[PDB]
């Protein structure tokens, strides 16, 4: 912010905090997934045995190939959607801000609110902490508004 | 800024020097920080 | 041998349906519950852009339409009937004052 | 100088049941449907 007491700037826990709740969980989904498995069949062979030799080979290669398909389409999947889910964080963050401004301010659209009315480092803290009574500065700004 | 107005901006993280990944739209975008899925080296002994 | 691969068979399709069948439900489960939270965060849209100027959005989900509205608008919003335009000098007197 | 206000919600029930999304793996909905048979009946 830049007001007339000067500038300044502060994160906002309660909303990164479920941003990263989010994502270390869906870890935990992915991290320790592994599963036992126990004497498979041979996928290597010294001498040529022919038609089982060709079944063997025929079934672990295909099995690489779906599952790496699988796990090429999970990380594609699970990255859009970590993209998606932190733009959201932020773009919830200023709905949040802009329903508690009501009229007393306009969106500039560079991302940032024009406050229309004297607002110290106190008013700033109200906002942040969730208290901002927007009544008490509505006759306040409304005037500057309209010139 | 005039004493009677105010001006706030809000704003995300950044980094300098991230990390490239795979997404659905695009094949390249670069995030913060990102970890491998993939164990792609080993031990030398059993 | 023949046996050991019989059963590799069998066994890796089934881990790799049961993946495929764990994905499945996640995806379209997700999918449903951005489905209806959209579909009514439409309909507040729906609702604002009908009401036009002569009402605010409280934060809480509700409007506070700033003036004197009978059973008979409520249900012209009901219906989508509301026109804006003729509560709109009474109500945009008593928001600025 | 009278005033009105109108709110906008959703459905809601008390006693609901829990699905896995992808964000979280607890999450409770209004109504759920099972998709695996896990029993039979006796006789073919
Ligand atoms: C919102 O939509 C509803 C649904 O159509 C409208 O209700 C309808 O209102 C009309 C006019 O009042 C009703 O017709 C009238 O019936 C009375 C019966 O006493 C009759 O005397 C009149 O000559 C006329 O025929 C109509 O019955 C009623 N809907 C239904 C289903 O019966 C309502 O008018 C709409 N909102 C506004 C603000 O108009
Ligand atoms: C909660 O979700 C479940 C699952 O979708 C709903 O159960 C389904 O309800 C419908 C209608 O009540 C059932 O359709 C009926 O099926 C019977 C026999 O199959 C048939 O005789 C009827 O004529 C009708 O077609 C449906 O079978 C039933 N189950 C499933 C798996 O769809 C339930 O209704 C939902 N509850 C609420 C309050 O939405
Ligand atoms: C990216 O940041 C994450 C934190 O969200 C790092 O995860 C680390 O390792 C485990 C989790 O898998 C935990 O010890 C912590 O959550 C993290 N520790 C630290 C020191 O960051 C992840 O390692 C980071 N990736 C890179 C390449 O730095
Ligand atoms: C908490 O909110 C109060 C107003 O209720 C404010 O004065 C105070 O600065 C806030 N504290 C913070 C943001 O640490």
């Amino acid at each position: 912010h830049q007001n007339s007491e000067g500038r300044g700037q502060a994160a906002d826990l309660k909303s990164t905090q479920a941003a990263i709740d989010q994502i270390n969980g869906k870890l935990n989904r992915l991290i320790g997934k592994t599963n036992e498995k126990f004497h498979q069949i041979e996928k290597e062979f010294s001498e040529v045995e022919g038609r089982i030799q060709d079944l063997e080979k025929y079934v672990e290669d295909t099995k690489i190939d779906l599952w790496s398909y699988n796990a090429e389409l999970l990380v594609a999947l699970e990255n859009q959607h970590t993209i998606d889910l932190t733009d959201s964080e932020m773009n919830k963050l200023f709905e949040k801000t802009k329903k508690q401004l009501r009229e007393n301010a306009e969106d500039m659209g560079n991302g940032c609110f024009k406050i229309y009315h004297k607002c110290d480092n106190a008013c700033i803290g109200s906002i942040r902490n969730g208290t901002y009574d927007h009544d008490v500065y509505r006759d306040e700004a409304l005037n500057n508004r309209f010139q | 800024n005039d004493n009677s107005t105010a001006t706030l901006c809000l704003g995300h993280h950044a980094v300098p020097n991230g990390t490239i990944v795979k997404t659905i739209t695009n094949d390249r975008i670069e995030v913060t920080n990102a970890t491998e899925l993939v164990q792609n080296s080993s031990i030398g002994e059993i």
